RNA sequence: CCGCGGCGGUGCGCCGCGACCGGCUCCGGGACGGCUGGGAAGGCCCCGGCGGGGAAGGUGGCCCGGGGGCCCCGGGUGUUA
RNA sequence: GGGGGGCCACGCGUCCCCCGCGAGCGCACGGGGUCGGCGGCGAUGUCGGCUACCCACCCGACCCGUCUUGAAACACGGACC
RNA sequence: AAUGCGAGUGCCUAGUGGGCCACUUUUGGUAAGCAGAACUGGCGCUGCGGGAUGAACCGAACGCCGGGUUAAGGCGCCCGAUGCCGACGCUCAUCAGACCCCAGAAAAGGUGUUGGUUGAUAUAGACAGCAGGAUGGUGGCCAUGGAAGUCGGAAUCCGCUAAGGAGUGUGUAACAACUCACCUGCCGAAUCAACUAGCCCUGAAAAUGGAUGGCGCUGGAGCGUCGGGCCCAUACCCGGCCGU
RNA sequence: UGUGGCGGCCAAGCGUUCAUAGCGACGUCGCUUUUUGAUCCUUCGAUGUCGGCUCUUCCUAUCAUUGUGAAGCAGAAUUCA
RNA sequence: UAGCGCCGGAGCCUCGGUUGGCCUCGGAUAGCCGGUCCCCCGCCGGGGUCCGGUGCGGAGAGCCCUUCGUCCCGGGAAACGGGGCGGCCG
């Protein structure tokens, strides 16, 4: 794993394959989800699956 | 030398898919291995259906290449189509192995003890044929 | 207990996986007329394949390489080997049961032959497509006995024939009194009609 | 693409009758009866009309190369109602330059040895196929007729002995020198 | 653009951003053939990216639709505009269809493509699909099914079901 | 000491079975609702009714050709019979 | 705001703007399993013993030490105690 | 500003200081499993699932176990899993083809077959296929020993015309000799040319016998585009136990 | 695989005429490891280092012989495949 | 072929696997199957016609056998039937 791509994927907590995470979205988080882009897999979620 | 032929208007009877077991009358051929077809007497949609799930029967109804599910009704009640298919041979033995099938542990005892007694009966009979035909030539 | 599969009209490869799988799974089976197998593909390709497989011998010692066998059994037998485990000792035991035979032998003459649907020629292959015989393919590379296996089995036709006709009198004598007692059987037939055995 | 329907059709005349086992065509009149089997083809062959006056071929589905197979069984069908009805004849003439062919008949026409070719004193002899009778002909000076009724075989005969003389390593440009095919027709006019 | 399944036919309408130069950008619609809407705004943006200068961040995707069949009981002939990339070159189609969808013929071109001229889907580019007279055909491959009284047997039914009888006694029949 | 006594704990010589409860899973069968182009199509009401069009993958007719006992087949004209 | 079904709403006595303890009794999707449920066999041929003796089968499996970027190496050392 | 995380600081200190490989950038060299750099990740130091085999490739990193589910790969038989009535096409090889690295091919071709692009002419009757006629000027002028519609080169115009051009073939010292184009004859529905793109074939020759891994496979078990379903790693989830 | 060896594609010309019977410039695409290079991966606790003799097997890029096609093949002789 | 062979009650060790049987046409697949012989040839066989089936029912999606036992009295079915010693074909 690249060390740009490690250090934004431990800010966003998710240190270990399958972990999933909510967060808040802005430019400086768009910013570093194009930057952890391949290695993740995100979107909306429900209400339901909240 | 083929006899049941794919036309406009041809009856066939649904082997497998979701619609199994079911007639369809023939509407339009779409493509090479796929046709527009719509069974108005059989609960069948008017839907696209492959050659390969479908065994044409021996009846021919006459409608037009495209009319519609109200016309292709009337040429099926007309043609009086849901008596002869269980009239003909094809749907009484589809129905004998729906019957087998259905078959209970009594109903087998039943047929057992039956069939013991008929085939005995038959075998007699033959025993009997052949002696009186051997009796005949030396 | 066992099976017996005519080899006539099937295809090599297709009923050589489909024997080696049920002959591993503690099943006999008995592969009987290995003349009447064909392989897809043109017959002089055929040849040429296994002309390249006679050509490949152990060349400081030909006795100890590749055993090249020209029966048609043999050969079947040989593609039987390859698709199992046989230098373990449960393909040993699965070689075992396996039986290959070219003709009818006369312990299978009056027995009845299955067919594998799944490796027939007329299934398997487009009519358009060329076929090689293996009775000719293992004439051609060197089997003796295509002469002898041919009047040995126009033999046996010629006697199964009279059997044929023998069992056809007893259903024609079996249907003739099926009517002469249908007053007596009667209540013993629509039974059988009303849970589909006889409709 | 696959073409849904190709039919061709052979017009029987009222001389031949006609019969078919599947797609084996029996075809008997006036000189004999030949046999064809055509279970190599697969295609639907149909004698329809009353009295049996047309005959019908059909490949249903067919390619490029299955569409070609339709015409050359219209062809077949109609050179063995040509030569069960005229019969096959095909005359051929012997050229040389120095020495004379010189051709004898054997056995009733089913064999001819040829002497005297290229001064060679090997005598070359030509086996002829099943149903076909050769002989040397008369008002031409050096000319054998081959007589039948199967086109196959007569043909088939015609090249046997056309390449039985033969010229080796010398310049067959030069050395015109042979047993050649002059005509191709029929026993009786039509 | 992966062909998964059977496509969709999506209808995208999207404009740029209002700025104080432009306070209100035309909006652009198009005719997007996708398995979903997440690969339908993709397509729209690089199909608009190649004709217009706009870009993703730059605008915004007003409606995205999936618009559907007006009558999918009707067989149809479909006219279907390619362009492709090749191994060496780049070339324009007009190919035909007989189908009940748009979506369905599409969907049966991008199969063609693949299987004959070995063109994957990122290189396809649709560019028009018109519903076509039967008079205005120019493949016999379709023109050959306008006929009012088509007739055909099915000459040679190949046995499926191989091995639910799978060791059986009689030999299969072909003839139906 | 006796009882095959009651409650409380600990357990069976060995081989086993069943019951219900809880946790984690993989499946199955029903039933209820929201949104869309407030789904697109489709069904029934004489073709839902009336009026006006269009043309072919052309139904009746009519004509031309070829095998029949009026019924089939092929082509042509054409706008609904 | 004016004139049939669900509500974690059920005090009395005023001022006033808007017009601090009720007892009991049981049931349980409730802070990790129990039965207040049972059946067979057992003293010269049988019960249990995973490990340890031998053998059989399936899958896996190249001989260690060392130097080396890289060793099973046709790289060196090594019969065995 | 967002997100996340307890930080700061001082002593003593082993081993190492031969490296190598990969995407991208890149130097020398014809090139190299060659030599030399940058960045990041690996191997070395590391097992496991897959690539048949395997330092580095793909996935994923490891306490001892039970259940479930996956990744990369696969699911005719070896060999767990498609024994789905899987979908649409393409392809016949007398050298078929078959999965990153990767383990073998190019220019040029094919009237094999399939799909396209463009341009013609076709009921004022076309492409085939079976005849006449190709000459008058002219044996053009040109350059020659001479080239006469034909061995070179500037030129390239008329008549009669249904047609007929200083002209495509075979030949002589110049002759002689001979035919496509163009026009009618018969016939009655589509036909012809130039390109381009897939699969297959030619190009395509090495030494022990031989390798899509093997058997084998052609209504594929081959190639392309794609559905469900299924298999299992030490990876993920739940639970037990050990240790930190 | 530079070099050596072998084979192609195009065709200006040679061949009395005539590009392609047989050749083939200017260009260009490949194959092989029987030439020499380039490299330094294995071997320096040693793999006996040139020839010749002897003996066996394999390859085809075929000199002759078997079967054939093409010539600027009359025969004979000789070339190409 | 020497203490060994062939035929007609008891038990003791050891090796194991299994838990009804199919006693048969040839084969075709753009085609089959069975009858019928009123036809025509033969060594009952061969060809044609005609009549029936053909998503194979004269069907392996199949067929046969089916076991709790004994007793009494009936009604169906058998009487040419069930089982027990010497010969002939193949
Ligand atoms: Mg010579
Ligand atoms: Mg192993
Ligand atoms: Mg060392
Ligand atoms: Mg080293
Ligand atoms: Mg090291
Ligand atoms: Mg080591
Ligand atoms: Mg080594
Ligand atoms: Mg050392
Ligand atoms: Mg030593
Ligand atoms: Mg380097
Ligand atoms: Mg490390
Ligand atoms: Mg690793
Ligand atoms: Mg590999
Ligand atoms: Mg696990
Ligand atoms: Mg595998
Ligand atoms: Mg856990
Ligand atoms: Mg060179
Ligand atoms: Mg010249
Ligand atoms: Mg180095
Ligand atoms: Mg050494
Ligand atoms: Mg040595
Ligand atoms: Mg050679």
């Amino acid at each position: 794993v690249s060390p740009k791509v490690r250090k934004v994927l431990q800010l966003l907590r998710l240190r270990q394959i399958f972990n999933g995470t909510f967060v808040k979205l802005n430019k400086a988080s768009i910013n570093m989800l194009r930057i952890v882009e391949p290695y993740i897999a995100w979107g909306y979620p429900n209400l339901k699956s909240v | 030398v083929f006899r049941r032929f794919v036309e406009v208007g041809r009856v066939a009877y649904v082997s497998f898919g979701p619609h199994a077991g079911k007639l369809v009358a023939i509407v339009d051929v779409i493509d090479q291995n796929r046709a527009l077809v719509d069974g108005p007497c059989t609960r069948v949609r008017r839907q696209a259906m492959p050659f390969k799930c479908m065994q044409l029967t021996d009846f021919i109804l006459k409608f037009p290449h495209s009319a519609r599910q109200k016309y292709v009704r009337k040429a099926w009640e007309k043609a009086d189509i849901n008596t002869k298919w269980a009239a003909t041979r094809w749907a009484k033995k589809i129905e004998a192995r729906e019957r087998k099938a259905k078959m209970t542990d009594f109903d087998r005892y039943k047929v057992m003890k039956a069939k013991k007694m008929r085939n005995r009966i038959i075998k007699n009979e033959v025993k009997k044929l052949q002696r009186a035909a051997l009796l005949k030539a030396s | 207990q066992v099976l017996v599969l005519d080899g006539r009209g099937h295809l090599l490869g297709r009923l050589a996986a489909i024997v080696a799988k049920q002959v591993l799974l503690g099943r006999k089976v008995v592969v009987v007329r290995c003349e009447g197998i064909n392989i897809s593909g043109n017959f002089y390709r055929n040849k040429l394949k296994y002309l390249a497989f006679l050509r490949k011998r152990m060349n400081t010692n030909p006795s100890r390489g590749p055993y090249h066998f020209r029966a048609p059994s043999r050969i079947f037998w040989r593609t039987v080997r390859g698709m199992l485990p046989h230098k373990t000792k449960r393909g040993q035991a699965a070689l075992d049961r396996l039986k290959v035979f070219d003709g009818i032998p006369p312990p299978y003459d009056k027995k009845k032959r299955m067919v594998v649907p799944a490796a027939l020629k007329v299934v398997r292959l487009k009519p358009t497509r060329k076929f090689a015989y293996l009775g000719r393919l293992a004439h051609e590379v060197g089997w003796k006995y295509q002469a002898v296996t041919a009047t040995l089995e126009e033999k046996r036709k010629e006697k199964a024939k009279i059997h044929y006709r023998k069992k056809k009198q007893l259903m024609r004598l079996r249907k003739q009194a099926e009517k002469n007692v249908e007053k007596k059987i009667s209540k013993f037939t629509d039974v059988l009609k009303t849970h589909g055995l006889l409709v | 693409m696959k073409t849904i329907l190709s039919n061709q059709t052979v017009d029987i005349p009222e001389n031949v009758d006609i019969s078919l086992k599947g797609r084996t065509v029996i075809v008997k009149g006036p000189r004999g009866t030949l046999r064809r089997d055509f279970n190599h083809i697969n295609v639907e062959l149909s004698l329809l009309g009353k009295k049996k006056k047309r005959l019908r071929v059909d490949k249903w589905w067919g390619n490029r190369k299955e569409l070609a197979t339709v015409r050359t069984i219209c062809s077949h069908v109609q050179n063995m109602i040509k030569g069960v009805t005229l019969g096959f004849r095909y005359k051929m003439r012997s050229v040389y330059a120095h020495f004379p062919i010189n051709v004898v008949i054997q056995e009733n026409g089913s064999l001819v040895e040829i002497r005297n070719f290229l001064g060679e004193k090997y005598i070359r002899r030509v086996r002829m196929r099943p149903g076909v009778a050769c002989s040397v002909s008369q008002a031409q000076k050096d000319e054998l007729v081959l007589e039948g009724n199967d086109i196959e075989l007569v043909s088939n005969s015609a090249a046997l002995i056309q390449q039985a003389t033969t010229v080796k390593n010398k310049d067959i440009r030069k050395f015109l020198d042979g047993i050649y095919v002059s005509e191709k027709g029929t026993v009786q006019q039509a | 653009m992966k062909a998964s399944g059977t496509l969709r036919e999506y209808k995208v309408v999207g404009r740029c951003l209002p700025t104080p130069k432009c306070r209100t950008p035309p909006l652009y619609r198009m005719r997007i053939f996708a398995p979903n809407h997440v690969v339908a705004k993709s397509r729209f943006w690089y199909f608009v990216s190649q004709l217009k200068k706009m870009k993703k961040s730059s605008g915004e995707i007003v409606y995205c639709g999936q618009v559907f069949e007006k009558s999918p009981l009707r067989v149809k002939n479909f006219g279907i505009w390619l362009r492709y990339d090749s191994r060496s070159g780049t070339h324009n189609m007009y190919r035909e269809y007989r189908d009940l969808t748009t979506a369905g013929a599409v969907t049966q071109c991008y199969r063609d493509m693949g299987a004959r001229h070995r063109a994957r889907a990122h290189s396809i580019q649709i560019m028009k699909v018109e519903e076509i007279a039967a008079s205005k055909c120019r493949r016999p491959a379709v023109k050959q099914f306008h006929d009012s009284k088509i007739k055909f047997p099915l000459p040679h039914r190949v046995l499926r079901r191989q091995h639910k009888p799978r060791f059986t006694t009689k030999r299969p029949n072909t003839f139906f």
